[PDB]
């Protein structure tokens, strides 16, 4: 793929997603002012994480215009970089937790109604926050146990793209397996259970179809945008032979997550 | 109706240990803060320990800190004072005091009978400046008290407590602020003063007004009593 | 019979006498006064202890220690200066719709759908609030109650009647007379000799507590009258109704004096209260906020907004320092 | 700032803790409001069983507690405001009487279109179905005398039924209330019609199932799915 | 009936009340209300805001 096309896709995704994210956060805050629900907590966390990623896109866009160059200074390289990789493994995980809540809203309505607190949702979200921070730090410590940190210079500094595939393979594979595939399985199982509970306790065909379509956004964005990135990581781990264009397509699908997560499954 | 019966006193060798128990009845004991107050056989009162409702706050006097422990048992309405390594100055008379705290509450209203303990061989200076007053019944008596620090608070309260101890009887609460008269106290008692000086006025004197009057401060955590002014008929 | 005819002509000549007494309007006399200006009170205290709908509150005579009743079967006494709870009283029946605080401060009252008026003693030797007395003579739900003193209480219930009760004997003294609809509110005069009561038949009635029957009748509303409140001098009162309107009546004229209404509000009125000087009229509405009208110019001086549900009760303290309102979102708010 | 102020704050904190515990304990249970005219068997709907003002009933189904409140005092337009947060309104109506059927339909229309009952679902109990069957096989009383549309009414083809006349009369009576409930509401709250005899014993199971469905609706609306 | 003539006495009493209130006109009592309103206006803090020295409901 030419650098100009990737630059254009990145800037278009950022420019059309940022208003979507700020509107979603505004709507979530407006709904949470009246009362606090776990769904609003999940929506707020997803919105702020995807907003942080949205802010992360543009400088990588202008860097990709330079074909792997890093005009940013090295000291600002790692502290920024994890941010761009922060919600790509975390935000979809939040969706999984949200899907779990929907399952609890369908299979066991009385128990969920009588035994829910927003503090439980806040603690769960904090568990995802700490989990993704801990594993991101553990993986990133392998880069340099202790050139600049996070930058490998071929014989033109490169930010996390000229890294050795022998070390990049197992680490990225472990990250994609632990932080994406298990939340994907949880989301799929919760979707199946929620649809089964809706079928067993039907109320109206049109409303049932509307609820099934609304519940379909999380799985759709999990295996349509974040999914290609982790699939490319797995394919690179198993086959280190192909080129890096699949990684670029994975990042493009990450930008598609940026543009698509505020659109569906949110207080827009 | 309100009864506080406490026991556990006696003769203890120095350096020993002793448990003092207090059973409460006739009131909702779980909703009250409770104090242990010690008086010497010849000196005046001296606050020792306090435990709040729900046992969430515990305060000890400096002279008994470390070797004294206060505890509460709410199912059976009992207060416990476990004391270890007794000194020669712990031979005294122990009272258990009921005290509640809300906006219009009157703390230190009820006192226990007391137990006698015998052994073998900063803080506000709450002064009285009067050992005793020779007086005849019928007239009016003014008793003065002073403090080393101003007792007035920014909320408007002053936290001065005038107590009366009859001879051979437990102390009772007379006034719980400068002027707020306690329940069951006749109107003939009154009190006033300023941030530092305070005056307790008795308009008429009967045969039951003989006793020792104490002025106590409740501004901060250490509670200090006065020397006690004795009023007797002559 | 001719009794209906003579009653009809009697009403007609009372109306003619009222028209003859009406030589001018209050608006014509008050047009020469400058307006009070925009009043924008601020919320200082929010009380967040209740977990269900709050149906009533009552200020104390000491400008603190307000009692409030909620649907969770709870009476809570608040120290408004520090937002400190002083007493929490559980209720046998969770359907409470009114609460009163004694002027002496030694007693509180509650009542509702159980048809019992329960008086609780606050100052006991045991240190806990206990049921001092229960009154069980009303055949309908209790709607309002007010303390004359520590021993007398006047209640208005949903059996279309109002009663006066002696606490010591436990028996009602005067049963007064019945309306033709459910009595929804009651207000006491400052001299504690007369009281006004509004019913569901769009009628208010001035009663004397001594002679024991109705002295005056006022009409003009066309829906349920939900709130009533005397003027500070005791010569006027104000009613709020489901017509989205308030009416200030005059006692010594026996004629409807002023009407407060606006075109953009169509929801009913729940609570009506006056300021200390009587210049401002506070009215709680079903549109989730409160309105501050000028009692003379009859215009919206201000709006107290911030409640997320229906405003159910209002109350102005004795010295007029602040006003406390309570809504169905389990919240009490203090404004000045 | 003073010691007494701190102790008062501690007392307030203890009061808050007790209030929160009591609130959770009350949140565990479910509450229902029972409505219906006289001579309808509203009190004997549930076999399992504070009589001052409001009659109180408590029954447990599958370790779930239901508190049913029955207000014994018309003037329903005023005290109904207290029951805008109950789980359901159990409306019991006698189908055996045709003289008061129109009054019952008007009452149900008034309850359904109430200003404060916008989001409260109604569980309808068409009580005394055996008396309805006996009356309709007697032949003396006809629905056409009071409701002429029964002359032009037929049972639906998708029916799941006794005598076919009993089925068509029952479905006509049910369809009146269903049409009244579906005229307004717009999906904010729905109705659950149920047929019930005077000797039935499974009404509590129907109430439990309908309450579970209502709680499912509330949970789905909470997550912005419906 | 007895009830109709009972409210006949009731509205006779109401007529007597309106008759002894007929000495007070609308204008005079409205002027009295005006005198009370602009006689106690400086007292209440709801009309004229009070500074923080005498306001106990400060934040």
């Amino acid at each position: 793929l030419p650098p100009q096309l990737s630059f254009g896709l990145y800037v278009a995704a950022f420019a059309l997603g940022f208003p979507l994210n700020v509107l979603a956060i505004r709507g979530a805050t407006a709904h949470a002012r009246l009362r606090l629900t776990p769904s609003l907590v999940y929506a707020l966390n997803l919105g702020c994480s995807d907003l942080l990623l949205t802010v992360s896109l543009p400088l990588k866009a202008v860097e990709a215009l330079a074909s792997g160059a890093w005009p940013l200074p090295a000291s600002l390289c790692p502290v920024f970089a994890v941010a761009h990789f922060f919600p790509l493994y975390a935000g979809g995980g939040f969706l999984a937790a949200l899907s779990a809540g929907r399952y609890l809203g369908a299979a066991f309505p009385l128990g969920y109604q009588a035994f829910r607190r927003p503090c439980y949702s806040w603690g769960v979200c904090a568990a995802i926050w700490a989990l993704v921070l801990c594993h991101l730090g553990l993986v990133f410590g392998l880069e340099a146990p202790g050139t600049s940190l996070g930058i490998n210079t071929p014989v033109s500094p490169v930010c996390l793209e000229a890294w050795d595939p022998a070390s990049a393979g197992p680490a990225r594979f472990s990250l994609s397996l632990l932080l994406f595939f298990l939340p994907l399985a949880i989301t799929a199982f919760c979707y199946v259970g929620c649809l089964r509970a809706l079928a067993r306790s039907g109320l109206t065909h049109r409303r049932k179809l509307r609820a099934a379509w609304v519940a379909g956004g999380a799985l759709l964005t999990l295996l349509l945008c974040v999914g290609p990135y982790n699939a490319s990581n797995v394919a690179s781990f198993l086959y280190p032979n192909l080129g890096g264009s699949w990684r670029k397509l994975g990042l493009i699908t990450g930008a598609w997550s940026v543009v698509l997560n505020p659109l569906v499954t949110g207080y827009l | 109706d309100v009864q506080l019966v406490e026991s556990g006193g006696g003769l203890v060798q120095p350096g020993g240990s002793r448990k003092l128990s207090c059973s409460a009845s006739g009131f909702a004991f779980s909703s009250f803060g409770m104090h242990w107050v010690r008086q010497a056989p010849e000196k005046g009162l001296e606050w020792v320990a306090y435990i709040s409702s729900g046992s969430g706050t515990i305060y000890y006097a400096d002279t008994v800190k470390g070797r004294f422990t206060i505890s509460r048992d709410d199912p059976k309405n009992t207060l416990f004072l476990q004391m270890t390594s007794l000194r020669s100055e712990d031979t005294a008379m122990y009272y258990c005091v009921r005290s509640i705290y809300y906006y219009g509450s009157s703390p230190f209203d009820f006192w226990g009978q007391g137990t006698t303990l015998t052994v073998s061989s900063s803080d506000i200076v709450m002064t009285q400046a009067t050992s005793s007053v020779p007086v005849t019944p019928g007239e009016s008596v003014s008793i003065s008290c002073r403090s080393s620090k101003s007792l007035l608070h920014s909320n408007g309260n002053t936290y001065l407590y005038w107590f009366l101890q009859r001879p051979g009887q437990s102390p009772q609460l007379l006034i719980y602020r400068m002027s707020n008269l306690a329940s069951g106290v006749p109107d003939r008692f009154s009190g006033s003063g300023s941030g530092t000086a305070f005056t307790l006025t008795i308009s008429r004197l009967e045969a039951e007004d003989v006793g020792v009057y104490y002025c106590m401060q409740h501004l901060e955590y250490p509670l200090t009593f006065g020397a006690g002014t004795k009023l007797e008929l002559k | 019979d001719q009794l209906r005819q003579e009653a009809e002509q009697l009403k007609n000549q009372i109306r003619d006498a009222r028209k003859a007494c009406a030589d001018a309007t209050l608006s014509q006399i008050t047009n020469n006064i400058d307006p009070v200006g925009r009043i924008q009170m601020r919320t200082r205290r929010t009380l967040r202890g209740h977990l269900a709908k709050i149906y009533a509150m009552h200020w104390g005579t000491d400008s603190r220690l307000l009692v409030s009743a909620s649907q969770d079967g709870k009476l809570i006494i608040w120290d408004s200066y520090t937002t400190n709870k002083v007493h929490a009283i559980p209720l046998r029946s969770s359907w409470v719709m009114t609460c009163a605080y004694a002027p002496s401060g030694n007693y509180v009252a509650c009542g509702g759908l159980d048809n019992i008026c329960s008086i609780y003693n606050l100052k006991t030797r045991e240190g806990n609030v206990r049921v001092s007395r229960e009154l069980a003579g009303h055949t309908g739900y209790l709607s309002c109650c007010r303390f004359l003193d520590d021993n007398q209480i006047v209640t208005s219930s949903g059996d279309t009647t109002c009663a006066l009760w002696d606490i010591e004997t436990g028996q009602q003294t005067t049963t007064f007379t019945g309306h033709t609809g459910d009595v929804m509110s009651l207000s006491l005069a400052p001299d504690t000799r007369l009281f006004v009561s509004g019913a569901c038949d769009a009628s208010a009635k001035l009663w004397d507590v001594r002679e024991g029957m109705c002295r005056q009748t006022f009409t003009g509303h066309e829906s349920d009258i939900n709130a009533i409140c005397f003027f500070p001098n005791g010569n006027a009162f104000a009613t709020g109704s489901d017509d989205a309107t308030c009416r200030l009546f005059d006692l010594r004229a026996d004629q409807e004096l002023m009407t407060y209404s606006h075109d953009n509000i169509i929801c009913g009125i729940t609570s009506v209260s006056f300021s200390k000087s009587g210049r401002l009229l506070l009215a709680g509405y079903d549109d989730f906020n409160c309105n501050v009208w000028d009692a003379l110019k009859a215009d919206r001086a201000g709006v107290l907004a911030g409640h997320d549900n229906r405003v159910s009760c209002l109350g102005v303290t004795d010295d007029g320092m602040a006003v406390a309102t309570g809504s169905w979102d389990s919240f009490l708010k203090i404004w000045n | 700032l003073s010691a007494e102020d701190k102790a008062a704050v501690e007392r307030s904190k203890m009061i808050d803790r007790n209030l929160r515990e009591d609130g959770e304990k009350a949140r565990r249970t479910l509450r229902l409001l029972l409505l219906g005219a006289d001579n309808s068997g509203k009190s004997t709907i549930v076999k399992q069983m504070h009589t001052s003002g409001i009659f109180e009933t408590k029954f447990q189904v599958d370790k779930v507690n239901f508190h049913m409140f029955d207000v014994g005092g018309d003037e329903r337009r005023k005290w109904i405001q207290c029951f805008n947060d109950v789980t359901a309104i159990i409306f019991v109506v006698d189908s055996s009487d045709y003289n008061r059927l129109q009054e019952a339909l008007n009452d149900f229309k008034s309850i359904w279109n109430n200003r404060w009952l916008r989001t409260i679902s109604v569980i309808l109990f068409l009580n005394k179905q055996d008396l309805l069957a006996e009356k309709v096989l007697a032949g003396k009383s006809k629905i056409e005398d009071y409701f002429p549309e029964f002359a032009r009414y037929t049972t639906p083809e998708d029916a799941t039924p006794e005598d076919p006349r009993v089925t068509r009369a029952k479905y006509f009576i049910r369809k009146e209330f269903v049409d009244i409930s579906t005229a307004s509401g717009d999906g904010r709250h729905i109705c659950y019609p149920h047929f019930t005899c005077a000797v039935d014993t499974e009404n509590a199971r129907r109430i439990f199932n309908d309450c579970k469905d209502i709680i499912l609706q509330m949970n789905l609306r909470e997550y912005n799915l419906v | 009936n007895t009830a109709s003539i009972a409210q006949a006495r009731k509205l006779v009493e109401q007529l007597k009340m309106e008759a002894n209130i007929d000495r007070i006109k609308v204008s005079k009592a409205a002027a009295d209300l005006m005198a009370y309103c602009e006689a106690h206006a400086k007292e209440d803090p709801l009309l004229t805001p009070v500074p923080a020295s005498e306001n106990p409901f400060r934040e």
